[PDB]
């Protein structure tokens, strides 16, 4: 240690002697390396010997060409020795001082901070008069950083030299770029501006810490490689059968079919019919009043339909400017990427659903369940597991180096041998008592209470109330702080935690007080409620929350500027390329030629649509910027930011979620050692009949109890109550609005329910006599059978007794919907899953608590922000809002409504700020990202409370919705799914078993699958002996052989993607031989493989298999063609020759990177069955009660005709699509109509029902209560499936 | 927002009744000026006869001694825009059992379109000194005694064998 030496020639001399003696006649320590600091066992630099030219430290260097050079920052540099360019000697003193500029933090802070406001000048639109010498002198600049590593070091010439490092690379480019365009006339802004953003890829080689984030995300993204090709293979094989089925199904729109041939018009006259633009032209098809695309049909009977006088048929373009399609297999494979990530999925449901039929749903179940939710936890597990093992490479690394530091210790300890202090403590005398802390945290509370009681329509004496309430909760707040400031020092003891926090908000709250309310009060009014986090000092979980915020801005804060980074480098990369495009072509997407709501022209646009397209709404953008910008660039640039920003977000997720488990804590301070002075405040407050059985009657009624017990045991009472309870559950489908056309069954049922209730009621006396009073009710089951079986007794009693038509009673007849809440107790498989979630749901509880408190903050900074400002007057004729120039406020729109105008309407928005309990709707619906577009879009025009919204003249609203995504629904997620995680473990820990959902039956055939997995390959193979010769044999045993089979499968696959809508007829000939040609070699192979080998058909599988799918190849090829004589069937041949793609999947014959993927899909098949299962009685019971509910409300928004609550069949629809949380803002804005709006009296022709209003309550805790189970049970579902993907990612054998 | 129904065919003596004809279009959303005529042919005559016409809200009564005075539109009010064209009889004598014709006109206003539509429906109606329970009800009500007394005899024999086994198995030992 301890070696310093200027690099004098006789250096160089010995170096070069010492690789001359070894080439006439090895791995450099990663501790010193280079870029690092110098471990402590050198010591310290002597005097001044920093930046002196110092030699190598390490062997593997003695000979080779290096030179050190060290900074007052202790980093190591290493150049090369031989004068750069050849010109520059080391000592002829131009290196030197370059090389010490080099090496001096105030180079690195300049260039930085250069970096910083060239940035800060990429984000200005328009190019100011002052700005191009502000360009010149940055160019300026750079250069000069180049010139100095020019002089440092040369141009990959010899060794560790310039032009090595990629970033150098980078710089090199970029400062080539800015001289090429400097003075030259040549360059097309649009092409350079968007090149000059490279300058912000210089921040990660700039920032320290920045490249190493890099390469870990580089790294965790390496092992995606098997994934994303089962990906690709599933994405392909769907989208052919998509293509296969809904060819064309998308441009059916219907015309007006009786023809005015008298009065068929011509563009260039003479008249005529002229097929092909009849169909083309827009005026003659029908689109629904008030919508902008004609309306979708089918021919089918469960399909869509159109008025009379209209006719379905494929004419026009398709929907969505042509781009929502499935008449290409890459419109296809787009449609179903827009379905693998659920991003208004909604839509192409309802238009495949409306122009093919009601029946085709169930695809769009195999698409959600596996290619959507199979697939994206795939990758999700793929990149958890990568993490996983970075973090604990890591965790290596620094216990390997503490343990080195017991090295170095034990070797350093071998070698060492006026009356102010009065009323200070008067005033303190206050401040150590339980008593102030509690009534201070009393005081928070209760500020929060009455922070939360302001509405919108409030009168002024309750105004007066909440000030003066106000008013005195500040001044005890101040009080406290004061009294506090003086008790230990005035000007010290304020920087011990929790000190400067409060004093900042009463120190906000005081110049509130002051200043009155010129500007800006309404956001300054919502800083205090920051106060609610001082209970997280009593609160585990709302300190866990902190805990959790902090890590991103902390030691997590690397991770969180690189996301900045890219966010804000994709924004100017999407401003500047398209900038001028959507003023260009603004009416190419926009009829008023006005500019839309979501544009790209100046940054803040841009950076909003680039937080959308992260939060996972890009498709309705992308058609946008499509329409204005081509669609090469848009896709490119769209498909690299939801990528590259999903990554970097997922990986932020995964490592705040790893610092929030127990490696966070070091023993640093004792587990809640101190103690809470709640415990000694109150202790100091408290201190100032039966009769026997062994008898003639006894015996016999013991005997009758066991003999009721046994009859209660018998496993054929329990499947006949079962099968009862099926039927009782299915006999409620039968009561859509469609009941008075079928009075038989309806008849029928009425009849059958009163034997269903008798059954019922005898299986419950028979339980009551069998298990005994107190077996019966101890538990929850029984209770619940009890209560069902007792509101059934009242509803036939009182029924039968009279007050039919009472209102209790019709409202305990919708209480009949719980007949399904019978099968929990019965199926083992519900049961398992419910009693788990019921151990569990203590944990959800309590974070419930928090996030509901967390919750109320920003619903109130809404309701102090958005009270009353979301009304507008209407115009209903027009159906248009005015404009601030026809009415300004309320009295305005009120003075257009004079006389008989009833058509102008002070309409207001349904969902809004107007109270806490509305804000908490609003608040549900913005997390989820459901129906917030118009909330934003209000909140963003509203101006003041009582006048007209202006276009965006709130613009820079849109952060109000921004900062609750990043805290309501970023890290509030992350708090539930670390206690989700936390409770399970410790339920396993436990209960001591393998898998939670799994009932006992299914854990014998789980364990027989984990011993099937592992099983290895044998290869007996016998010959013929027979005129076979077994040259066959030997053939089809040649990997040549399966090589020419796997590609010609390939080449059939590429040929199944050629398929096109409109494509000839010529073509379509060519694709049948093709395909006819493919089929005739498939049946020769086959033929081959029979009559050569048979003795090994019942035990691979994969030649059965081939086998199957053959004869499903050779029926519908020719049977299909001979179907056409006395049958027309016309959709069943598509169904029959989606078998064709059966021969795909022998690609998965070797697929071992996907086999496993495959099989672990298998292994985890039953735990989600069970799951799936119950959240199909549940959303059986959930469409129950919609059906009697509002089956008859308006049809409006997501209510229509075809996906509505009238039918089982829809309802069940609807709900599927809920269940993934799809638009469920558009169907329950018609339940919140109002009698203005839908009236209370409206004839129904064919039922007695009157009126097309729904409840408000009712449809809100319909549909709030529908999405927490459903976010439950969906939960449940990702953990299941990711513990199993796990469990098998971590098994090897040999 | 509708069910397309079909009346009652046996109307009974010397109380009222209702015929429903329910026509709605194949959309909701659209509008329509519309108009009924009603044609009746008593059993043993063989021709059609017009009884009554609606439109634009009023109602004509043709002249028939067997229907003046005892004949109401029950139909839909307040609106052109007609789906439901039942009407009501308030006195059901022999004379009303026949053969009705529902025929509707239907004018559909589209934008630059205007279609015409003629729907006509059949009713048979039969008049009966009293009023018959349907065959459905009577086999309902005899089927669910039925089950639910073979059920009880089912479930207490049993109970009756399982205690005869279970008392002579815990008296042998
Ligand atoms: C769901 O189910 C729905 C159930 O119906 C289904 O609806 C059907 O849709 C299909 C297509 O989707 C329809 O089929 C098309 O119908 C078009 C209508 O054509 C009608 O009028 C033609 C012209 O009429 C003139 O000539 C007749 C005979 O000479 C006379 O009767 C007319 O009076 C008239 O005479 C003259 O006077 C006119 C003015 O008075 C004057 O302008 C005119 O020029 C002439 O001098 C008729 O020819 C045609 O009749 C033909 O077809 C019917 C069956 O519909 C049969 O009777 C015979 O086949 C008869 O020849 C109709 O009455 C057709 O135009 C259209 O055909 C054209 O396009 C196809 C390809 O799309 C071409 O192959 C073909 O050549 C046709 O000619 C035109 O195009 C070609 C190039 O494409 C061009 O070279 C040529 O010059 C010409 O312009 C096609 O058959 C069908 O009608 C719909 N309904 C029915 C009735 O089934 C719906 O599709 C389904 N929807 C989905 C997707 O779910
Ligand atoms: C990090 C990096 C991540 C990946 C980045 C790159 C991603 C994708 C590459 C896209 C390349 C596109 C090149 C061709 C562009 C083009 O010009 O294409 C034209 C064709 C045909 O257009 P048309 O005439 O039918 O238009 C009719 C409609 N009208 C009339 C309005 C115009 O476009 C079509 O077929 C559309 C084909 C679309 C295919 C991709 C769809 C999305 C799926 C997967 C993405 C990857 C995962
Ligand atoms: C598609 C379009 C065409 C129509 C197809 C219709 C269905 C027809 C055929 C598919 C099933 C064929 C029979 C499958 C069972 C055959 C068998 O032998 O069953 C045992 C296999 C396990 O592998 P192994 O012993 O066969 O091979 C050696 C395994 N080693 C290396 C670990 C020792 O069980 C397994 O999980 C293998 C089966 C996994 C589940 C397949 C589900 C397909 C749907
Ligand atoms: C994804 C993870 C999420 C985690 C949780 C996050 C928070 C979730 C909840 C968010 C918001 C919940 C509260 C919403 C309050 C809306 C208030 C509102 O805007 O209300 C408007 C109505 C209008 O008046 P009206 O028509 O009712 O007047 C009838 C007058 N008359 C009786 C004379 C006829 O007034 C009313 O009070 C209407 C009824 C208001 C209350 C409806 C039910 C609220 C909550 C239900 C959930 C229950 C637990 C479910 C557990 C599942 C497991
Ligand atoms: O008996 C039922 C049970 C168990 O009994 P056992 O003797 O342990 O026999 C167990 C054996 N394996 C067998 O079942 O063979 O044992 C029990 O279950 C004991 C239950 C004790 C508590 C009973 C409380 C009251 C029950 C309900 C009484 C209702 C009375 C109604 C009177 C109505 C009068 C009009
Ligand atoms: C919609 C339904 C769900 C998605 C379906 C997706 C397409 C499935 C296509 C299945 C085609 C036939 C598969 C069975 C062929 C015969 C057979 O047994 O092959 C042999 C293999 C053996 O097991 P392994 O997983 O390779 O073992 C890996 C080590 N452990 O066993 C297998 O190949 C079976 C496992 C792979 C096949 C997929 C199973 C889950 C479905
Ligand atoms: C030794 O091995 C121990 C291990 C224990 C933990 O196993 C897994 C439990 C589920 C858990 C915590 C794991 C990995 C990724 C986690 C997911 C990342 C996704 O991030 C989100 C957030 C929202 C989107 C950004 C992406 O999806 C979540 C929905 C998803 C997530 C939070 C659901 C829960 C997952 C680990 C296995 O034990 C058998
Ligand atoms: C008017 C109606 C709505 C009243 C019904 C309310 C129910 C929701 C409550 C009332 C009584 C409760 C029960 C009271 C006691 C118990 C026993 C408890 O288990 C024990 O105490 C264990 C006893 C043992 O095994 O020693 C489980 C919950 C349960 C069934 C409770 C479940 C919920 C019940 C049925
Ligand atoms: C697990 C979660 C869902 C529990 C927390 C639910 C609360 C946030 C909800 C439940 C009941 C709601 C209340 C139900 C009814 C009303 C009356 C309502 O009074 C009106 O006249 C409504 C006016 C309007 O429609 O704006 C004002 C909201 C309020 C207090 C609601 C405020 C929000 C409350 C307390
Ligand atoms: C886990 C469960 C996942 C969801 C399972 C849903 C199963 C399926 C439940 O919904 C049934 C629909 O898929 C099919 O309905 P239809 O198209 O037959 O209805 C036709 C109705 N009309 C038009 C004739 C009146
Ligand atoms: C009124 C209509 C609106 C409100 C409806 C509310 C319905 C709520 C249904 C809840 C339905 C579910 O309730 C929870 C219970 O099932 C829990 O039962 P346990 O698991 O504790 O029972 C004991 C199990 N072991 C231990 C014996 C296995
Ligand atoms: C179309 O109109 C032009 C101009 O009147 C005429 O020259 C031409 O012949 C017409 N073609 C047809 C289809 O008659
Ligand atoms: C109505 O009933 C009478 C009963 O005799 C019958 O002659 C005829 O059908 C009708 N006559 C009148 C009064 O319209």
């Amino acid at each position: 240690p301890d070696s310093f030496k200027p690099f004098t020639p006789e250096s160089l001399a010995n170096i070069e002697r010492r690789i001359a003696e070894s080439k006439l006649k090895p791995k450099p320590n990663s501790d010193l390396e280079a870029g690092k600091s110098l471990p402590f066992i050198y010591g310290d630099i002597p005097q001044g010997l920093v930046a002196v030219p110092l030699e190598d430290f390490d062997p593997y260097y003695l000979t080779q060409k290096t030179f050190v050079v060290l900074n007052r920052g202790k980093t190591l540099f290493r150049f090369s020795a031989t004068p750069a360019l050849y010109i520059l000697s080391p000592f002829n003193l131009i290196r030197r001082i370059a090389i010490k500029i080099l090496i001096h933090s105030v180079f690195s802070m300049i260039i930085m901070c250069t970096i910083l406001t060239n940035c800060v000048f990429m984000t200005f639109s328009n190019p100011p008069d002052w700005s191009k010498n502000v360009e010149y002198t940055f160019t300026g600049i750079y250069t000069f950083e180049s010139l100095v590593k020019i002089i440092a070091r040369g141009f990959c010439i010899d060794g560790f030299t310039f032009l090595r490092d990629p970033w150098n690379w980078l710089d090199f480019s970029v400062i080539m770029m800015a001289y090429i365009t400097e003075f030259v006339n040549l360059g097309n802004v649009s092409a350079l501006r968007t090149f000059r953003v490279l300058r912000a890829l210089k921040t990660i080689s700039v920032i320290p810490g920045l490249k190493t984030i890099v390469g870990a995300l580089i790294q965790s993204v390496k092992k995606l490689s098997d994934v994303m090709i089962l990906t690709v293979f599933c994405l392909s094989v769907f989208a052919l059968i998509g293509l296969q089925l809904f060819m064309g199904n998308l441009r059916n729109k219907c015309v007006v079919w009786p023809i005015n041939f008298n009065e068929s018009y011509l563009e260039n006259g003479t008249k005529g019919f002229d097929w092909e633009e009849y169909i083309n032209n827009k005026t003659n098809f029908y689109t629904v009043p008030g919508m902008l695309e004609p309306l979708l049909c089918g021919n089918s009977s469960d399909a869509g339909q159109c008025p009379e006088g209209y006719q379905c048929m494929k004419a026009g373009r398709n929907p969505n400017y042509g781009y929502t399609s499935f008449d290409t297999f890459s419109w296809a494979f787009l449609a179903l990427f827009r379905l693998m990530t659920q991003d208004y999925w909604e839509n192409l449901y309802q238009l495949t659903l409306r122009a093919a039929g009601k029946t085709y749903m169930i695809f769009f179940v195999l698409v959600i369940f596996v290619g959507s939710f199979y697939l994206v936890n795939l990758i999700l597990a793929v990149v958890a597991m990568a993490y996983e093992e970075q973090n604990q490479a890591t965790l290596e690394e620094a216990e390997q180096k503490e343990a080195e530091f017991k090295a170095m210790l034990e070797q350093l300890k071998k070698q060492q041998e006026p009356y102010w202090i009065k009323l200070k403590e008067i005033v303190n005398l206050i401040v150590m008592d339980p008593f102030v802390d509690l009534a201070i945290t009393i005081c928070i509370v209760l500020n929060t209470l009455f922070m939360a009681m302001e509405h919108h329509p409030m009168t002024p004496q309750f105004e007066h109330v909440l000030a003066v309430g106000n008013l005195v909760f500040t001044g005890i707040f101040t009080a406290e702080m004061f009294l506090k400031l003086i008790a230990m020092d005035p000007y010290y003891y304020f920087q011990e935690g929790w000190n400067i926090f409060d004093g900042f908000i009463v120190s906000l709250s005081l110049m509130e007080l002051s200043l009155a309310d010129v500007e800006g009060l309404s956001v300054l009014r919502s800083f205090r409620l920051l106060r609610v986090f001082k209970l997280a000092k009593s609160w585990p979980t709302l300190n866990m929350l902190i805990k959790i915020i902090g890590n991103s801005v902390g030691a997590l804060g690397n991770l969180t500027l690189v996301l900045a980074i890219i966010v804000f480098i994709f924004a100017v990369v999407g401003m500047q390329l398209f900038g001028k495009s959507y003023k260009e072509c603004v009416c190419k997407i926009n009829q008023d030629c006005e500019l839309p709501r979501w544009h790209m022209h100046d940054f803040f646009h841009s950076f909003l649509i680039v937080f959308r397209v992260l939060c996972g709404e890009w498709i309705e953008t992308m058609w946008d910027c499509m329409e204005v910008a081509g669609q090469a660039m848009c896709l490119i640039v769209f498909m690299m930011v939801m990528v590259i920003g999903n990554l970097v977000v997922l990986n932020l997720f995964l490592a705040l979620l790893l610092s929030s488990f127990s490696a966070d804590n070091l023993a640093a301070t004792d587990d809640d050692g101190e103690m809470n002075n709640l415990q000694i405040s109150v202790i100091r407050i408290k201190k100032g009949c039966q009769v026997n059985i062994e008898e003639g009657l006894g015996k016999s009624w013991w005997i009758l109890r066991k003999t009721c017990f046994l009859i209660v045991e018998h496993n054929w009472f329990e499947t006949f109550i079962i099968f009862m309870i099926l039927l009782s559950s299915g006999a409620l489908a039968f009561e859509d609005i469609y009941i008075e056309q079928r009075k038989t069954i309806r008849t029928i049922l009425e009849y059958a329910d009163k034997v269903f209730t008798y059954i019922f009621i005898l299986e419950m006396l028979l339980k009551w006599t069998a298990y005994g009073f107190v077996k019966f009710f101890t538990n929850a089951w029984c209770w619940l059978d009890f209560l069902i079986v007792a509101v059934s007794l009242v509803s036939l009693i009182a029924n039968a007794l009279g007050y039919s038509e009472l209102g209790a009673i019709k409202s305990l007849r919708t209480l009949r919907a719980l007949r399904p809440l019978r099968a929990l107790s019965r199926f083992e498989g519900m049961r398992v899953v419910v009693n788990a979630l019921v151990g569990a749901i203590p944990s959800i509880m309590n974070v419930l608590l928090v996030c509901l408190i967390f919750w109320l903050i920003f619903s109130i900074m809404g309701v102090n922000l958005f009270a009353g400002k979301y009304h507008y007057c209407f115009n209903e004729t027009s159906e248009i809002r005015f404009e601030i120039e026809d009415v300004n406020n309320k009295t305005e729109c009120e003075k257009l409504m004079e006389g008989n105008n009833t058509e102008i309407r002070w309409k207001n928005v349904k969902i809004n700020f107007d109270n806490v309990g509305a804000g908490y709707l609003a608040l549900l619906q913005v997390a989820t990202f459901k129906g917030w577009m118009d909330i934003m879009y209000a909140a963003v025009d509203s101006r003041k409370p009582d006048e007209q919204p202006k276009y965006e003249d709130n613009i820079y609203m849109y952060i109000y919705f921004v900062i609750f995504i990043i805290f309501g629904s970023f890290f509030t997620l992350n708090l539930f799914i670390g206690v989700i995680i936390d409770n399970f473990n410790q339920q396993k820990k436990k209960f001591g078993g393998q898998d939670i959902f799994m009932t006992e039956e299914q854990k014998k055939y789980y364990n027989a699958m984990k011993k099937l997995g592992s099983k290895k390959p044998q290869k007996p193979i016998p010959r013929p002996l027979n005129k076979i010769q077994g040259i066959v044999f030997d053939f089809v045993t040649q990997q040549a052989f399966d090589i020419v089979i796997m590609m010609l499968i390939c080449l059939n696959m590429v040929t199944m993607m050629v398929e096109t809508d409109t494509q000839s007829k010529q073509m379509e000939n060519i694709l049948y031989w093709i395909n006819l040609v493919f089929v005739i070699f498939f049946t020769c192979e086959c033929v081959l493989k029979m009559f050569a080998l048979r003795h090994y058909y019942f035990t691979i599988g994969w030649n059965i298999f081939d086998f199957v799918v053959v004869i499903l190849s050779i029926v519908g090829m020719f049977l299909a063609d001979i179907i056409e004589k006395y049958f027309v069937s016309p959709t069943l041949f598509r169904v029959i020759r989606l078998a064709r793609i059966g021969r795909i999947l022998r690609l998965i014959k070797g697929a071992k990177g996907i086999r496993t993927l495959l099989f672990a899909l298998m292994m985890s098949l039953p735990a989600l069955f069970n799951i799936g299962l119950l959240l199909f009685l549940v959303m059986f019971i959930f469409s129950i009660f919609g059906m009697s509910n509002f089956a008859y409300v308006k049809h409006e928004a997501g209510i229509d005709d075809m996906f509505n609550f009238e039918t089982f069949g829809n309802s069940m629809i609807c709900l599927f699509q809920i269940t993934t949380s799809a638009g469920w803002d558009g169907l329950l804005l018609p339940i919140l109509n109002r009698p203005p709006d839908c009236s209370l009296d409206k004839e129904h022709p064919g039922s007695g029902f009157k009126g097309d209003c729904g409840n408000p309550s009712v449809g809100i805790f319909f549909f709030v209560s529908y999405i927490i189970i459903s976010f439950l049970i969906v939960v449940n579902m990702y953990i299941a499936i990711i513990l199993e993907n796990f469990s098998v990612a971590t098994e090897e054998s040999a | 927002g509708c069910v397309e129904v079909d009346s009652e065919t046996e109307a009974v003596y010397g109380m009222t009744f209702k015929i429903l004809c329910i026509s709605c279009k194949r959309r909701s959303e659209t509008n329509a000026e519309t108009f009924t005529e009603w044609t009746f042919r008593q059993k043993g005559t063989e021709e059609f006869v017009k009884i009554l016409r609606y439109e634009n809200e009023v109602l004509q009564l043709e002249e028939d001694e067997r229907f003046e005075g005892r004949v109401v539109w029950n139909g839909s009010r307040g609106t052109k825009d007609l789906q439901d064209l039942s009407i009501f009889i308030t006195n059901v004598t022999y004379n009303h059992s026949g053969d009705y014709e529902c025929h509707v006109y239907r004018l559909l206003f589209f934008e630059n379109y205007e279609h015409n539509t003629s729907v006509v429906k059949k009713i048979h109606i039969e008049v009966v000194d009293k009023a018959n329970r349907d065959m459905a009800s009577i086999v309902s009500e005899i089927m669910m005694y039925v089950l639910i007394v073979v059920l009880t005899i089912w479930l207490v024999a049993e109970m009756i064998y399982c205690y005869k086994k279970i008392a002579a198995a815990t008296e042998t030992a």
